[PDB]
């Protein structure tokens, strides 16, 4: 069920992480909001991202989009190096039977949608 | 416009073609390792097929195909759903073009997972853009209308098996829709302005 | 339950497949060496088929196929009747199981003779008994649904040609009835509880 | 009497068969290098076909097939019309017998030219004359019912490629009419009065 | 027509004669009684068995079943060695276009059906 | 269009010119009279034959048949050697998309149809 199932390919050589100069990510294909019930279901989505990024001590703000059917969750990090480390952990990985992809987002627009993310600076961890 | 069959499939063992070609007659086709010999509906069964060059390595891989792969074509898109207990390995240029992957990338689909391996609109869009780049650019799109895929055993950069012909059980899918649309462009672009000898 | 075609036949020359597959549309099918190209009724003609690897030895054997073999399916049984002037050589595991012969036994059918080479009820009975012996035991029954057979030249223990692929003219028959019944059992037994790597 | 399909065509690359066989359903069939996958009407498209043994030499020749060849069957005669920008090379024993050419002669059809490559009445006349010369003489007429033909690259006496299997792109045509008429004579002549061993 | 046409395979190695400890055989697939006319036709069946067993000096009683469509003929010999010699001559051989098979039968039951066979002890031969 | 396009094969070895002992030829498949207009069209046919036989200094009489759909044109030469030289130039060659073949005709019958050809002895040449 709601389990990680490895990666579709190894991110090296011809599929190398871009390492963009942003700390902001958009994570894709993680769920379908119309197949979730209650309003506690986003916690399992946030924790699943932190469980896959247990090594990463740089995620500071995490936001799950409960309306888009793209199944998006947004994350901001301290530096682009932390954001690249989360990219490597998630991009091309299998979750709940669907293939997760990651896109970099500009920093100005990220704060425009999530103004709360400025103060959020303590690292997040799994339970 | 829609083709008679939305895809046709051909099964290989290593570098040898095995069995007759399969032609889809519904939006859903199953490629499994069992023995039902009716290859004129939704099921393409590989267990009944003979191959005089089969060896122990190939035979053991066929035993693990199981329920195999579910290929279906709904809403202008093609999906691969891995019903087998072992993984499948798909190479789809159209899928790779979508996600920014390298065109040669092989995607591991673990058991229980599904992957979108083709989108009609993206191909049709790429075709229209390709016309202004010359005949060779459009003729290269022929490569995008085929999807190769192996059972159980991986191939590509990470694996010792570099080419799909090194895997013991694989199939090749031909997407008749795209091939039809590409054909109507290729026939209106003429031919390359190049020479070819009749002796060499 | 009955299949669309009760058998399909494929013709080989040595280790090479030759021509398209034949699908029976009546209870009686004739495999001869003549040249009628309609392979959609009762006659499967081999004389018209081309093979770029044909040699003098194969060519001389095809000249002696003649009226060939009459395969027919009446009352839940399959028969081989040798209409040729030269003999035919049939290997049928179901036939061998019936008479107590060794499973690999090749039976010479001299010109003018007929042999019962399959019985539906015996297979169905063997299938039901095999279910309690595990997946591998039932999957082995796939081998029983095929019958290999050569024209003119013998093969097996007595002959220098040990395998049928050493004979110049042979065919392989797939019995769609048994394959269908076996399929509905194989799909309800799951898969083997064994591991397989994706790298080796 | 007329056959279901007046011809069937098979495509080769060097010594390897490529793709499924094509069966004509109208008097006009087009063999070109484009990608329309419906091989059940008037167009036999070769561009969409895969071959795991294809090399650079074959690939470059396929790019120059273009509109290819127009084969049609009107008034008891078969014609080859070269629509390609490159030439085609036809070997037709019936055509050679007509003009007094050597039976093995390969005829270059330049771009834009048409050649009559078969005449039904001449074959039927040759068949009737052949009956009084023995079984072997009539069985040799099987060779006349096939026409081999290559795209772009020549073959035969003048060329380094002596056999058609040395050309990168060729097809073989089977004329079902003649094969049918020959069959009804071959089945009434019995068999050769010769021996054949079952051991050697 | 009513001729022997060799054997379907050679009885050696993997298809070796069982050599059972009985002198009694049941021979199969030798005829169809509904395709025979008159009541002299069994003599050709008995003689055909002796012609194929011309070497065998041990057959003592022969009985053709004129009712079973299995085309059976029963034979008793002096010792199991003679019965095995007749087995090798007949099992897997071709007669009148059909494949003949042989089965061993228990000695007690043979006499129950054919009580005449006790005194029958002189060897039978072809003409 | 109305152009020569090489030969279908090279006339040597197995397809060697017969070199018959006649100076008269019949040339075939050169046109279709029902697809020609006016009565000046035969000049292009005569000239096309001389253009392909520019080397040949031995053609003396040329006649185009404007009625036969075989597309025949008749030629007579001084000696059979000249007629063979024209045979090699034309037989198996491609003109106006059709394959031209040549046949030898007996000398007695040639004059019977074209009596004008006796005096015609000056060589003909292209323009």
């Amino acid at each position: 069920s709601k389990v990680w199932q490895g990666q579709a390919f190894h991110l090296d050589r011809r599929n190398s992480p871009p390492n963009s100069l942003t700390p902001c990510l958009k994570i894709r294909n993680m769920f379908d909001p119309v197949m979730e019930i209650g309003d506690q279901w986003h916690l399992a989505i946030q924790e699943a991202i932190l469980e896959k990024c247990s090594d990463n001590d740089g995620i500071v703000h995490i936001a799950v989009d409960k309306n888009s059917r793209e199944g998006c969750v947004y994350v901001k990090c301290l530096s682009p190096e932390y954001a690249g480390k989360a990219f490597k952990a998630l991009h091309g990985s299998w979750f709940d039977g669907k293939l997760v992809t990651v896109k970099y987002l500009r920093l100005d627009r990220y704060h425009h949608r999530f103004p709360q993310a400025l103060t959020s600076n303590t690292p997040l961890k799994p339970s | 416009e829609e083709p008679k069959h939305w895809c046709s499939i051909v099964y290989y063992e290593l570098n040898n073609r095995v069995g007759e070609a399969f032609h889809a007659s519904s939006t859903s086709v199953l490629v499994d390792g069992f023995t039902d010999p009716s290859n004129n509906k939704n099921r393409f069964c590989l267990g009944l097929l003979s191959n005089v060059n089969r060896n122990s390595t190939i035979e053991n891989t066929r035993r693990h195909i199981g329920k195999g792969v579910h290929l279906y074509y709904v809403g202008g898109e093609v999906y691969a759903e891995c019903l087998s207990d072992s993984s499948i390995f798909v190479q789809s240029r159209n899928c790779n073009y979508h996600h920014g992957f390298h065109p040669t990338t092989v995607c591991k689909i673990p058991s229980g997972c599904s992957l979108k391996i083709f989108n009609n609109q993206e191909f049709a869009q790429l075709l229209a853009q390709s016309v202004n780049h010359g005949f060779e650019t459009v003729y290269e799109l022929t490569k995008m209308c085929t999807i190769r895929m192996s059972f159980v055993k991986g191939w590509g950069a990470e694996y010792h098996r570099q080419d799909v012909t090194s895997t013991p059980c694989w199939i090749e899918i031909h997407l008749h829709g795209p091939l039809q649309w590409l054909d109507k462009v290729l026939t209106q672009m003429g031919s390359p302005h190049n020479p070819i000898s009749e002796v060499e």
